[PDB]
């Protein structure tokens, strides 16, 4: 029983920063991925970025500038940091566990809505 | 970046239809490419990885084919489980990409 859940702040005025937390129980950050994902409103899937067993971590190149990833191997905590918010960046978050090429294990996701 | 096209967006289908939904990627992704099906509401879930193997659990009715640039998920016999999003996401170096979603939704 491999858990991820994730919390954020939910409503975010545009141009804050923010920091979606993903908590994951079960298994050790130092021996698997966990990547970050979001989803618009009725939209696709977009990835993110992930941080590495090991602590390196790759972006969306697209959305590099404004992400940081990092991880807490003692909290057994993954961050998404995002700053200035726009609120095209309106969508559910999803944090995912990696293993020899998928997803296997994904948390529920938590919606994140940037209104004034 | 390798960017990954998904055909249809949306297909309606009755329970019993066997349907293929493809997935092209815009460069060789060289079989690294998995399958994800999301219900309303849920999180995606995995069904097939690295081309053709299927996750633990998941009925033998859903099978996965292709190579270089083409991918295709083929379903048989449609069963009301089955309707929901269906995405492909590539493992080819970075950055990871998925499709844009195929909607399968029940016929009427």
């Amino acid at each position: 029983q491999v858990q991820l859940q994730e919390s954020g702040p939910g409503l975010v005025a545009p141009s804050q920063s923010l920091s979606i937390t993903c908590t994951v129980s079960g298994f050790s950050l130092t021996g698997y991925g966990v990547n970050w994902v979001r989803q618009p409103p009725g939209k696709g899937l977009e990835w993110l970025g992930m941080i590495w067993g090991d602590g390196n971590t790759d972006y969306n190149s697209a959305l590099k500038s404004r992400l940081s990833i990092s991880k807490d191997n003692s909290k057994s905590q993954v961050f998404l940091k995002m700053n200035s918010l726009h609120t095209d960046d309106t969508a559910r978050y999803y944090c995912a566990r990696e293993r020899d090429y998928r997803l296997d294990y994904w948390g529920q996701g938590t919606t994140l809505t940037v209104s004034s | 970046d390798i960017v990954l096209t998904q055909s249809p967006a949306s297909l309606s289908a009755s329970v019993g239809e066997t349907v293929t939904i493809t997935c092209r990627a815009s460069g060789n992704i060289h079989n690294y490419l998995a399958w994800y099906q999301q219900k309303q509401g849920k999180s995606p879930q995995l069904l097939v990885y690295y081309t053709t193997t299927l996750a633990d659990g998941v009925p033998s009715r859903f099978s996965g084919s292709g190579s270089g640039t083409q991918y295709s998920l083929k379903i048989n016999s449609l069963q009301p489980e089955d309707f929901g999003s269906y995405y492909c996401q590539h493992f080819w170096s970075t950055p990871r990409t998925f499709g844009g979603g195929t909607k399968l939704e029940i016929k009427r």
